[PDB]
């Protein structure tokens, strides 16, 4: 919408299925390897702004896509919001490197990481936790859309 | 420390047609991002094609390939190595 992402110069840097809990408004909750595609490139009228896209699709149902994007203008606000310490340079090493830890996760692990989307139509919330043996810990939240 | 190994393995041709491929391999230890497969005539100095698979999978299917002839088939994986440390790919050649 506001960005204007080219996405014929993406840079593709990550394109795998993460293990996601599901939680929706009137259905059970559920355990299902979504896929994520995670790109960076430019706007289509400014080559100089930077911008992270991420689409969360699911392999089982072609029409569920979950979106989001990131220019590097809008990074200063949401770095402000979670006390994120890292620039918009190392900003995808740090999603990347979070959803390994999911993939990597085992039931018994703790501290154990997991990934939760919830949905309210027209709005979804994604985040990524650490469990431990006293609190479920947000290690970053990030607002998806719909398409 | 097999632990740390960042290239696929056992890359093989699993069913083909004239002109089409069916590639597998065995992934890395490392987590997967993606993978990058690449192939060309195995005669030099005509151009590599390039695509992307997700990093679950161990398959692929190529196309539109000259009967007779042998293309080198490349695969490498994008993983937590690939930020700092040189691609590392396996290898084949394959005919018709």
């Amino acid at each position: 919408a506001q960005t204007g992402f080219d996405l014929s110069t993406a840079t593709t840097l990550f394109w795998r299925p993460v293990p996601v809990h599901v939680k929706q408004q009137d259905r059970e909750d559920v355990l299902e390897e979504l896929t994520f595609r995670i790109l960076t490139g430019v706007a289509k009228q400014n080559h100089n702004l930077r911008i992270l896209r991420i689409h969360i699709s699911s392999d089982s149902d072609l029409f569920f896509l979950h979106t989001l994007e990131v220019s590097e203008e809008d990074f200063q606000s949401l770095k402000n919001d979670q006390g994120i310490l890292v620039d918009f340079a190392s900003f995808p090493g740090k999603i990347i490197s979070l959803l390994e830890k999911c993939i990597l996760a085992q039931p018994g692990d703790s501290p154990r990481f997991q990934a939760v989307l919830t949905i309210r139509g027209g709005e979804s919330v994604f985040k990524i936790v650490e469990i431990n043996d006293f609190k479920q810990l947000p290690h970053i939240t990030l607002a998806f859309r719909p398409g | 420390q097999g632990s740390v190994s960042s290239v696929p393995t056992k890359l093989e041709v699993v069913a083909a047609t004239p002109t089409s491929l069916l590639i597998s391999w065995d992934a890395p230890a490392v987590t997967v991002y993606f993978y990058v497969i690449t192939y060309g005539e195995t005669g030099g100095n005509s151009p590599v094609q390039e695509f992307e698979v997700p990093g679950s999978k161990s398959t692929a299917t190529i196309s539109g390939l000259k009967p007779g002839v042998d293309y080198t088939i490349t695969v490498y994986a994008n993983n937590k190595y690939s930020r700092w440390y040189g691609i590392s790919p396996i290898s084949i050649n394959y005919r018709t």
